[PDB]
RNA sequence: CAUGUGGUUUAAUUCGAAGCAACGCGAAGAACCUUACCAGGCCUUGACAUGCUAGGGAACCCGGGUGAAAGCCUGGGGUGCCCCGCGAGGGGAGCCCUAGCACAGGUGCUGCAUGGCCGUCGUCAGCUCGUGCCGUGAGGUGUUGGGUUAAGUCCCGCAACGAGCGCAACCCCCGCCGUUAGUUGCCAGCGGUUCGGCCGGGCACUCUAACGGGACUGCCCGCGAAAGCGGGAGGAAGGAGGGGACGACGUCUGGUCAGCAUGGCCCUUACGGCCUGGGCGACACACGUGCUACAAUGCCCACUACAAAGCGAUGCCACCCGGCAACGGGGAGCUAAUCGCAAAAAGGUGGGCCCAGUUCGGAUUGGGGUCUGCAACCCGACCCCAUGAAGCCGGAAUCGCUAGUAAUCGCGGAUCA
């Protein structure tokens, strides 16, 4: 789901990383 | 309010966030590129007569 | 076009058995440009061909397809007017591409979950002679000797 | 001359297709390039569109002609067979012969008989 | 029509840069717009000798400033003033080290910037504008150039509903790169309006 | 031992000038690596040509700003002055460093 | 649902574009900025230019009362230059306050008063000139005709012969290779090696650009009068190799006075100018272009691998500590093929899911937080918890593209706080 607030390409879509998403 | 206002645009009296973008050519308020400092349209103008060094007619 | 006939798309032939009819197949069915996945998927049902039955898969595709291999069709003409739905041979190409085609669809007909298994036992019943897509495929014949009566216009 | 080190296959051909072409049809005017003092034709009728020309162009209209022909638009006219190599050569041999007669040393007329048959 | 403007067209090939001087990333747009006011003040205070080609050289500091005119003996007026002075006015308001090099004009009719200016003038002194464009063309073809055009647009004398009058002579190939062929826009007042001027020189070749 | 960085933009020039350097350094010193160019970084700007609306038929430019490496070893005193006095950039905005 | 528009509403909800070629268009960046509209408060020779006279003052730095800001009112420091003069004084170049006149300024109309630029027919195959010829003449001829072609391309033919603006061709990208230059990469070669091409070392390779080569129906066979077409070899690539730029005479009373130039028109204590707040974001509705889905060729978690192009010194941030997080504190490299955004994603391996308004779908809404910025109610963006709406593939109708294309999956840039 490229439209998802809380998935992988969830924020991949929206160019950004948060949680989900691995980050420094 | 054209020439009051490109007057005002390099005034920046107030806060850093009213120092907008303003081509200096023919002053336009918008489509402003910082490189050049001038807007698309006197862009494309002096591009032609080639008054614009290295900018040649992009092709590929 | 109108001046050239526009030669067919000679395609790589078969990466494992050797054989484009094969990789045409696996064209069908590639979603989305997916190649290697839609390989896979292919050689899986590959594989549930010898689970159920002791018989190659390249001949039960081959059987398969060939019972899925439509012989005649109706097609549209205009004539000072009116619509003809006239019939007769189609071209070996099409028939090749139709019997792929309505295979892949037959399979997507199949409640199967998995879409190998769907492909798997599609496979059967078409090279049996009974299946979704074998049933389209005579279905279309129907229509041909059906309106037979206007086959006075062959062209 | 030694110029022709330049110009591409491309414009060699073709520049040499213009020669080609331009001899083609040009030779036998080339040789002068000024209004002739007179026209010579071998059927005033077919030919007549040139006769046309020099007919609004002043100049005087010799030719031999068949019974296939137009005798009044003609100034002095060559009345005689022109559908035959035979009856041609005859006039062509002895009007030209009448030129270098009125010009100077008299030579023997073309080899045209070996051609006719 | 479109026909994009010749110039830039050869801009890359044939014709350089009418502004030739390379600069950093980091202050283009500054050189570029003192670089713009300099040429400005030439157009108005130079205009008078005929000036054209204002071609212009940068690196740091130095300037070559050079000016093509159909004759310098104004822009130098007796000996050395009107050069001097100019230099002087040119640095009076900038800080880079002005260098004027003057150089004439071997014939100001094969010059399309010149023709144009000229007859567009012309114009605006109210004179036949039809024939106004005929002996321009023919000026330039029978001066020594290989190919002529010259295009008038607006209204011609004063007339209501606008018009372009064509003019032209010789080749233009303008879809051809190796034709070097000189552009000469010009604007003309008019008490009754604006009106266009265009100018092309075919010349060069390979 | 030194290094010496060659920016511009017309490659024609900077082809000239970059030679230039090559034969004056060699010719009166030690060695010398020959003109290294580099990616050239490229300005890509695209824009629209009417002035009004027309998000179609835009035109395109783009600035070539070239790059070209040359490093001398041995510091002569010949290429010094060599490199000193006999030189003709223009647009090239040169930058040397050890 | 994002965004444009119609309509409605509003104090304003600024104006333009109107079948194709208006509708994610001008806008490549509306919180006040921007802004041209509206409300309330002020200025009104002005925020900008040029010139002259008059009372006064150099310039210039800091403070205060009041205010929503602007503006209005008002206090302190100060005194460079030249001339007459030891001095005093005062005049004046110049800068500034005020009074005065010429004047500024106008995004206020007219794109049928215009320039410039652009859309479009359409990269469609065409449109014209000179001379000669026929016709009372408009005009024809050439340019038609046969064949061929992407083509008015060329060939054959002809009362035409020739030339010009066009197609072609010259310039850029990607393809095959070489020459030139080796701090990019390289045990290809050898040795060492904390095994990272790190050291030495090397330019063969990859690459980085720079120059040139190659393809010309050139060669062989068939057809033909020719141009050319067809099949094949050689070659990296054949009959324009793929792609770009190039868009003729004219056409549409086509677009734009709101980019700019600009004739005329109209206003001038306001049709000009500054400020605070509001407004382009208003919603009972409809259309256009889009994004995200309706899921098992699929969705979630962990682990792993292959790009290109572009961008970055008061900007890109390695990496360390902290927080679930956005992000904050500390802090190295980097005017940058050498450091950095940076993990390409899809894919690949193993695992969970078992057909469900679902672990599909992510709109709506409650509570709490971070960054930019004076300032996030209107009106920004992104986090974490909860909320989990419609939709189970869509009526009439309708759009895209013939090969690395469609579909599909990612990254960057301009713009810009
Ligand atoms: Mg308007
Ligand atoms: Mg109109
Ligand atoms: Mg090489
Ligand atoms: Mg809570
Ligand atoms: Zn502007």
């Amino acid at each position: 789901g490229k439209g998802d607030r809380r998935t992988r390409r969830g924020k991949i879509w929206r160019g950004t990383y948060g949680k989900y998403r691995p980050r420094k | 309010a054209r020439k009051a206002l490109i007057e005002k645009a390099k005034r920046t009296p107030k806060f850093k966030v009213r120092a907008y973008t303003r081509c200096v050519r023919c002053g336009r308020a918008r489509s402003v590129y910082r490189f050049f400092g001038l807007c698309r349209i006197c862009l494309r103008e002096l591009a032609h007569k080639g008054q614009l060094p290295g900018v040649r007619k992009a092709s590929w | 076009a109108r001046r050239r006939r526009a030669e067919v798309r000679q395609l790589q032939p078969d990466l494992v058995y050797g054989d484009v009819l094969v990789t045409a197949f696996i064209n069908k069915i590639m979603r989305d440009g997916k190649k290697n996945l839609a390989a896979r998927i292919f050689y899986d049902a590959c594989k549930i061909i010898q689970e159920k039955t002791g018989q190659e898969p390249l001949k039960v595709f081959k059987q398969a397809v060939e019972n899925v291999k439509p012989r005649m069709e109706v097609r549209s003409r205009r004539v000072g007017g009116a619509n003809y739905q006239v019939p007769m041979e189609v071209s070996p190409r099409r028939q090749q591409s139709l019997a792929l085609r309505w295979l892949v669809q037959a399979a997507n007909q199949r409640p199967e979950r998995r879409a190998a298994v769907r492909i798997a036992h599609e496979l059967m019943d078409a090279a049996e002679g009974k299946g979704g897509a074998v049933k389209k495929k005579e279905d279309v014949e129907r229509m041909a000797e059906a309106n037979r009566a206007y086959a006075h216009y062959r062209w | 001359s030694p110029e022709i080190e330049e110009r591409p296959k491309k414009e060699q051909v073709r520049l040499k297709h213009e020669l080609e072409r331009l001899q083609k049809y040009l030779s036998g005017f080339r040789l002068l390039k000024r209004l002739p003092d007179a026209i010579f034709v071998v059927d005033p009728t077919k030919e007549a569109i040139a006769v046309r020309e020099a007919r609004k162009l002043f100049i005087p209209v010799i030719a031999l002609a068949d019974t296939d022909s137009d005798p009044d638009l003609v100034d002095y006219i060559i009345p005689g067979n022109d559908d035959a190599i035979r009856s041609i050569q005859l006039i062509l041999s002895r009007a030209v012969d009448l030129i270098i007669q009125a010009r100077g040393g008299v030579v023997e007329p073309s080899p045209s008989y070996a051609l006719v048959q | 029509g479109n026909k994009i403007h010749p110039i830039g067209f050869r801009l890359g090939i044939t014709r350089d840069w009418e502004s030739r001087w390379y600069a950093g990333k980091k202050q283009y747009r500054h050189l570029l717009l003192e670089d713009q006011r300099i040429r400005g003040l030439l157009e108005k205070e130079l205009y008078s000798a005929g000036l054209a080609r204002v071609d212009i050289e940068r690196a740091a500091d130095n300037v070559a400033v050079t000016v093509h005119v159909a004759k310098p003996g104004v822009v130098i007026g007796r000996g050395g003033e009107r050069i001097r002075v100019l230099r002087e006015e040119l640095a009076k308001l900038t800080g880079k080290n002005v260098a004027l090099n003057v150089q004439e004009v071997q014939n100001p009719n094969l010059s399309a910037p010149l023709v144009a200016q000229r007859v567009a003038e012309q114009i605006e002194r109210r004179f036949a504008v039809r024939r106004a464009i005929k002996q321009a063309v023919q000026r330039v073809m029978e001066s020594g150039a290989k190919g002529a055009k010259v295009i008038v647009s607006g209204r011609i004398g004063g007339a209501e509903q606008a018009r372009t009058e064509w003019a032209a002579q010789g080749r233009v190939p303008l879809h051809t790169l190796r034709a070097n062929i000189d552009y000469g826009f010009a604007l003309a007042r008019t008490t009754y309006g604006v009106l266009g001027v265009k100018a092309y020189i075919f010349l060069g070749e390979v | 031992k030194i290094r010496i960085k060659l920016r511009g933009f017309d490659h024609k020039t900077l082809d000239a000038s970059a030679q230039k350097i090559v034969e004056a350094a060699r010719r009166s010193g030690a060695q010398v690596s020959g003109p290294i160019p580099l990616p050239t970084r490229v300005r890509r700007f695209t824009v629209i040509r009417g002035p009004f609306k027309h998000k179609d038929s835009r035109e395109h430019f783009e600035l070539r700003t070239h790059n070209r490496l040359v490093d001398i070893i041995n510091p002569n005193r010949k290429t010094i002055e060599q490199l000193m006095t006999l030189d003709l950039p223009t647009g090239v905005e040169i930058e040397i460093k050890t």
